[PDB]
């Protein structure tokens, strides 16, 4: 998704 | 006073951060916990009494202050239980303004993390790194080297 | 080498022990996790960051290395993410030791402890402040005072 | 429970 804790 | 930390606890996004002050250094530990209980005080310096060399915590009420859970903890580390009292009234400040710049540092980092405890070990980080020239990260090491010594 | 970290990862009771060494010290940060993933090991550097001046790290395996959650961690927090490759072997049979010395120690409070991470925690707590002489609680604020003067 | 972390 673009956080540092769920990229995706 | 290299052995002095201080428990604060404060609310965000319906959730409760439970913080350790160093006190001579204003280095920080923290944790975010659905609610406090003496459980998890009690496990959060047991965590914490394995990492630095804590003589005293002064707690942050008098629920963790009562907790036998939370005394049972300090008994098992070596930790000398205290009260919160400010009988320095620059202590209520000083916490109060600890909270503030903490709230401050985690709404700057928040749209990076999806969960509210990643923007709070980033706001931790950023604390303990931030030179005011020594960081707080600095003072504590030299502060509890010294006393080694 | 004040700022060098290696990774370590252990199973007991079904579940995983995630173990940061200090090199220069044998001082250890450690949490139980339900199962070795990058998105587990990158939070756990993110917080060991936050509280001691990590340089490099050596990771555990190369999922860790490849994970590109934990090279946003480490960028995020300023950290150079190595491999853990032991060119030098007395490195391998160092973290063997001092994982059956963990998992002894865990065995000897086990009882005492109602959930393995408490076990875990009361463990990390008297691996640091056992003298073997100083302690590596002591060796590495020392190291780190050392290198900050 | 007669444990640390369970005084029950
Ligand atoms: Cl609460
Ligand atoms: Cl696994």
């Amino acid at each position: 998704s673009h956080k540092i804790d769920n990229l995706d | 006073s290299p052995g002095i930390w201080q428990l604060d606890c404060t609310h965000l996004e319906g959730k409760v951060i439970l913080v350790a002050v160093h006190v001579a250094s204003g280095y920080i530990e923290a944790e975010v916990i659905p609610a406090e209980t003496g459980q998890e005080t009690a496990y959060f310096l047991l965590k914490l009494a394995g990492r630095w060399p804590v003589k005293t915590v002064h707690t942050d009420n008098g629920s963790n202050f009562t907790s036998t859970t939370v005394k049972a903890a300090c008994w098992w580390a070596g930790i000398k239980q205290e009260d919160g009292i400010p009988y320095n009234p620059q202590s209520q400040g000083v916490i109060e303004s600890m909270n503030k710049e903490l709230k401050k540092i985690i709404g700057q980092v928040r749209d990076q993390a999806e969960h509210l405890k990643t923007a709070v070990q980033m706001a931790v980080f950023i604390h303990n790194h931030k030179r005011k020239g020594y960081s707080a990260g600095e003072r504590i090491v030299d502060i509890i080297a010294t006393d080694i010594q």
